[PDB]
């Protein structure tokens, strides 16, 4: 974590092996709300979530 | 005569609330209540 | 780029139609739609009645950023469709809610 | 033909004017998904196979 | 982290909001400087 | 109307200190510490 | 895992007690390994001791 200066951000849940056996395959479809109110800090957050 | 001045002095305190509930929204966006207030602006204007 | 009026009715019509292509190659398994948005004044009750009357589709609603828009309708959509609700206010909150 | 290096997408463009020197961004997590019609020269008599 | 039992261990800060430029910090439950917690510190805060 | 001759005196001091402060201070504050070879400005956590 | 193995450290967080293992070097793993127990990876923003 802190003994070098590179720090791991590894999560088991995130892992592909973990995910395929977590659940079944899926057809998803991301909707993004692009109305005017979102512009600002919130719009910035959405692009990084998707 | 007497309340004619005060029926339109009561009208304008209703207009001041009608500007104080307008919720400004960024980049040309709206909600339902600002779309029923812009009609109200028309109603207020006619009386004056 | 953000601009314009929010419409959850044309947003979920376009989503369901996308979900029903059946000409293309598809997974055909869990069918789910997730919307990222801040606040909603409309629950769009009508679109869900028909497009997913039997709840085949799962809806996940995400409320993001620090804001004052109403979250009750979005939570309701998530509850109605057997999905879930997730807030994200921050960048460090993205990593455990988009995997959850 | 399959190799240890990850399969790459696009032409890599990094901006040197906006990497502060000591913060350590994510490296990689993608799977190495090379396809059979990309490990070898493609035919029509190999898409049949 | 809303309470003290959870406010332990380390966390990330992001510099200029880039989600790629991050650094560990230990998190710690800090009390405010000027606060209202007895009559004495409540008069200290009010003066300011 | 009594505070007229005061307001005129504030205005010949906001002008005087501006042309003094132009002639002395013009164009001096355009240099900052930058990370080597970046456009990223370098600070400590609580420094503007 | 991801903790200093130096004996003189002795952090000793509450609830937990660590192990100093002995770490033979190996083939089929191209790293030093211990066959007497399993390591534990906790991700970084997750506190251990919760
Ligand atoms: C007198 C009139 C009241 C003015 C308001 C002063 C009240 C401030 C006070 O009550 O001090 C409380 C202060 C807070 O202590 P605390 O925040 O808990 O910190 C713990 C240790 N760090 O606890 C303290 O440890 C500080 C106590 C310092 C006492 C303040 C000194 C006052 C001296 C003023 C005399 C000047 C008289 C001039 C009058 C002219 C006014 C027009
Ligand atoms: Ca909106």
């Amino acid at each position: 974590s802190r003994t070098p200066n590179k720090i791991d951000l590894y999560d088991v849940r995130r892992r592909p092996w973990y995910i395929q056996g977590a659940a079944s395959p899926k057809d998803m479809l991301i909707l993004v709300d692009v109305s005017g109110s979102v512009s600002g800090l919130t719009l910035k957050l959405i692009r990084t979530s998707v | 005569w007497k309340p004619f001045e005060t029926i339109i002095l009561l009208t304008i305190f209703a207009n001041c609330v009608a500007l104080a509930v307008y919720l400004p929204m960024p980049e040309d966006d709206n909600n339902s209540l600002n779309l029923g207030l812009e009609k109200l602006e028309y109603f207020f204007l006619t009386v004056f | 780029t953000a601009k314009g009026i929010t419409d959850y009715k044309k947003g979920f019509s376009f989503a369901f139609e996308q979900l029903l292509n059946y000409n293309v190659s598809r997974a055909n398994c869990n069918k789910i739609i997730m919307l990222f948005t801040d606040g909603g004044e409309e629950r769009a009750q009508e679109i869900f009645a028909k497009y997913n009357k039997d709840k085949k589709v799962r809806v996940f609603t995400f409320s993001v950023g620090q804001h004052n828009y109403d979250r009750g309708p979005i939570q309701w959509m998530a509850c109605e469709n057997k999905g879930y609700y997730y807030e994200i206010p921050s960048i460090g909150a993205i990593r455990i809610n988009t995997q959850e | 033909n399959l190799q240890p290096k990850p399969i790459g997408v696009g032409i890599p463009t990094i901006n040197l004017r906006k990497r502060r020197p000591n913060v350590q961004n994510p490296k990689s997590q993608e799977p190495v998904t090379l396809d059979f019609l990309d490990a070898e020269l493609e035919n029509d008599i190999k898409v049949e196979i | 982290k809303m309470t003290e039992e959870e406010c332990r261990g380390y966390y990330y800060v992001y510099k200029d909001g880039d989600p790629t430029q991050m650094e560990l910090r230990p998190r710690q439950w800090i009390h405010n400087d000027f606060h209202f917690d007895n009559v004495l510190s409540a008069m200290m805060s009010l003066f300011t | 109307l009594p505070l007229f001759h005061i307001a005129l005196l504030v205005l010949f001091m906001v002008i005087i200190y501006a042309i003094i402060g132009l002639e002395l201070f013009k164009g001096k504050m355009h240099k900052t510490c930058y990370y080597i070879g970046t456009d990223i400005v370098a600070t400590v956590e609580n420094e503007k | 895992a991801k903790d200093d193995l130096d004996p003189e450290k002795n952090d000793s967080e509450p609830g937990s007690q660590r192990i100093k293992p002995v770490f033979i070097d190996d083939a089929n793993f191209r790293r030093q390994v211990s066959y007497q127990h399993a390591a534990v990876h906790i991700p970084t923003d997750i506190y251990e001791g919760s």
